[PDB]
């Protein structure tokens, strides 16, 4: 007895729109399931019971359709603030699996980042380490990619990034990547390189600065 | 009413065992059902464990056999999830939430499931203690300088105890501050950077100091960041 | 009332069916009717009425119709895809639901395949889900196969019991049987009239007759072969026809 099911994550849409999740349910047909919202930063809440049929204090946009093997959740005329994960759980058995989740995402124009490389602090060289950030400030797709040059070399594997939740305000994300080096490593080479691609510039934007050169 | 609490959870070594506490109000606890679900942080949620109403049908997942158990009390409306051997992996929130619709367990079916009142996380590192935040101010730069505006801001780095605060002039500026994810490196220690712009004619011009407070310990400084020499 | 696993089943035969006192109720909380639109039933005639009488969940009323799934419909009770009769169903929470739960209401939740349309299956064999064999003991992947609502008064709506009737007209090849009722007037005599007598249909003066028809004769013809007497059923007493008044 192993089920699981499936979803088409990570969509994304716009005001007052239609949108659509599918979860196929595994062999051993099944009888509904459920469908939850999770607001991050916070704990998840029941929307509608098996198949269909919402409880209580939902605003009543939202309809399933349970049918054996394959059940979407559909909701009708987008609103302002609901936009979360959507994880479904499936009963009958030992074992209750779940879905994937569903991240939404509004829709905004096209804006391409501030780029900003800064060198490792004075201070931080003493304690022998050296952080290298690269700050890529407001911009919608978030499909960005950074990519760290030393020397022109293209480097793999000492960085790390994160994002920020998407504005509230311009409905934007920035992102912040750390490239992290030794002071004996940092001390061995001069051009640190900074390159962003993104769908709101013609061709990439580098950065950089050369160490030791006030 | 119906709302539910818990606590108990924090960090410890892996290897080692600790109990949890997952308290009712409201409704009468000893007809529903309990379950427990988890999710580690950014991937989904995972159901655990479930027990009926106090009559030992456990039914427990993959792997989680042999290092979890499940214990109520219906006469205080409580519920302790005590879990040994720990893989310094299942580090996660938790949360327990209410059934009455299973078959083996619980007598007629009654409402819907998961009704979903908990909360509650536990840290399964090897900081163990509060390892201080290392703080360094990246200065506004022509590389970060772009036509009217600069970007400058404070990394915070190298601490365990993950929650961690860092403001900008006592909270004063609000406008381009944005505080990104902190970051867990291999080292087990997390770090974060936190980036605020303003206009390039004034890099220096006005006060831009973060006021760096660790809560867990009590580290609290104040760095002025200030365009490069 | 009876489960919903094993419900019942009622042949109602010859009789004279009064759908107007159902359909008027207004205490029926659903009353659908399917092959056939509700006010025209007390003007039919058919072979057989069956009632079958049950009782589910609040919300399991839309599984009990033509072409529906869910653990209702698919194994407890199935209604054929060209269906025929009507379905009632009305609240019941103040008879059936009972502080600590009425756990006498159950339900099937496994079986190997769906029912056919109208089959009945009452047996109590342990289920197996997984390929493992039962042996008739519960286990992992070995199921009971029923289970109990547990009725409680406090519960919302959509989870208090419901009990549902569903009435299915069958025609088979027979000569005749139950039908809607019949409505008949006053009688007004010494006047031309256009009368109707159970099937006798006619224009004329109505008058008191005394002529002794038998013990099992309706009317009364004439040489030349054209109705001149009739009885009244609600009396039961000898009436002539005269033709109206023409020239
Ligand atoms: C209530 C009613 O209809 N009563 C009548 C009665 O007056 C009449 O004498 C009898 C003749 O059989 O039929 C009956
Ligand atoms: C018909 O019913 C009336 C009462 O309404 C009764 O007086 C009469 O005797 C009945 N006649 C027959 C043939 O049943």
């Amino acid at each position: 007895d192993i089920q699981m099911t499936q979803s088409p994550s990570s969509l994304s849409a716009s005001v007052g729109d239609r949108v659509t999740i599918t979860c196929q349910a595994s062999q051993d047909i099944s009888n509904y399931l459920n469908w939850y919202q999770q607001k991050p930063g916070k704990a998840p809440k029941l929307l509608i019971y098996d198949a269909s049929n919402l409880e209580t204090g939902v605003p009543s946009r939202f309809s399933g359709s349970g049918s054996g093997t394959d059940f979407t959740f559909t909701i009708s005329s987008l609103q302002p603030e609901d936009i979360a994960t959507y994880y479904c759980q499936q009963y009958d058995n030992l074992p209750y699996t779940f879905g994937q989740g569903t991240k939404l995402e509004i829709k905004r124009t096209v804006a391409a980042p501030s780029v900003f490389i800064f060198p490792p602090s004075d201070e931080q060289l003493k304690s022998g380490t050296a952080s290298v950030v690269c700050l890529l400030n407001n911009f919608y797709p978030r499909e960005a990619k950074v990519q760290w040059k030393v020397d022109n070399a293209l480097q793999s594997g000492n960085s790390q990034e994160s994002v920020t939740e998407q504005d509230s305000k311009d409905s934007t994300y920035s992102l912040s990547s750390t490239l992290t080096l030794s002071k004996a490593d940092y001390e061995k080479h001069k051009v640190y390189a900074c390159e962003v691609t993104h769908q709101g510039l013609s061709s990439p934007v580098t950065k950089s600065f050369n160490r030791g050169e006030c | 009413q119906v709302q539910l609490v818990e606590s108990g959870g924090g960090v410890v070594q892996p290897g080692r065992s600790l109990r949890l506490s997952c308290a009712a109000s409201g409704f009468t606890f000893s007809s529903y059902a309990m379950h427990w679900v988890r999710q580690a942080p950014g991937k989904g949620l995972e159901w655990v464990a479930v027990i009926s109403y106090d009559g030992s049908n456990k039914y427990y997942a993959d792997s989680v056999k042999g290092r979890f158990t499940i214990s109520r009390d219906n006469s205080k409306n409580t519920l302790y999830l005590q879990m040994n051997s720990l893989r310094a992996e299942d580090t996660a929130v938790y949360y327990c939430a209410r059934d009455g619709q299973a078959i083996t367990m619980v007598q007629g079916v009654i409402g819907p499931p998961f009704d979903y009142w908990g909360q509650g996380t536990l840290v399964t590192v090897s900081s163990a203690s509060t390892k201080g935040p290392s703080v360094f101010p990246l200065a506004p730069s022509s590389k970060s300088t772009s036509g009217g505006t600069a970007a400058l801001g404070c990394l915070v780095k190298d601490y365990f105890p993950e929650p961690v605060t860092v403001s900008w002039n006592s909270g004063a500026l609000t406008s381009g501050v944005h505080t990104f994810p902190a970051v867990l490196q291999s080292s087990g220690l997390y770090s974060l950077s936190s980036v605020v712009t303003v206009p390039s004619s004034s890099l220096g011009t006005q006060t831009y100091i973060c006021n760096v407070n660790h809560k867990p310990s009590n580290t609290k400084v104040d760095k002025k960041v200030e365009p490069k020499s | 009332f009876a489960s919903v696993y094993a419900w019942n089943r009622k042949r109602i035969s010859n009789c004279v069916a009064d759908y107007s006192v159902l359909y008027n109720s207004a205490s029926f909380s659903t009353f659908k009717c399917y092959g056939v639109s509700p006010t025209k039933l007390n003007d039919l005639c058919f072979t057989n009425v069956y009632a079958d009488s049950f009782v589910i969940r609040g919300d399991e009323v839309r599984q009990i119709a033509p072409g529906q799934t869910g653990k209702i419909a698919d194994y407890n009770y199935k209604l054929p895809d060209d269906f025929t009769g009507c379905v009632i169903a009305w609240n019941s929470n103040n008879l059936d639901s009972k502080v600590g739960g009425n756990y006498n209401y159950l339900y099937r939740l496994f079986r190997k395949s769906n029912l056919k349309p109208f089959e009945r299956d009452i047996s109590t064999e342990i289920y197996q889900a997984g390929s493992t064999p039962c042996n008739g003991v519960e286990g992992f992947n070995c199921y009971f196969p029923l289970q109990s609502y547990g009725f409680q008064p406090t519960n919302g709506v959509g989870y208090q019991p419901y009990r549902v009737v569903v009435l299915s007209f069958e025609l088979l090849h027979a000569p005749a049987t139950v039908c809607g009722p019949k409505k008949s007037t006053n009688l007004v005599k010494n006047k031309c009239v256009n009368f109707n007598f159970n099937g006798l249909t006619g224009t004329g003066v109505l008058t008191e007759s005394n002529k002794k028809f038998l013990p099992f004769q309706q009317f009364g013809r004439d040489i030349a072969d054209t109705t001149d007497a009739v009885r009244d059923p609600q009396t039961l007493e000898i009436l002539d026809i005269t033709p109206c008044s023409f020239g």
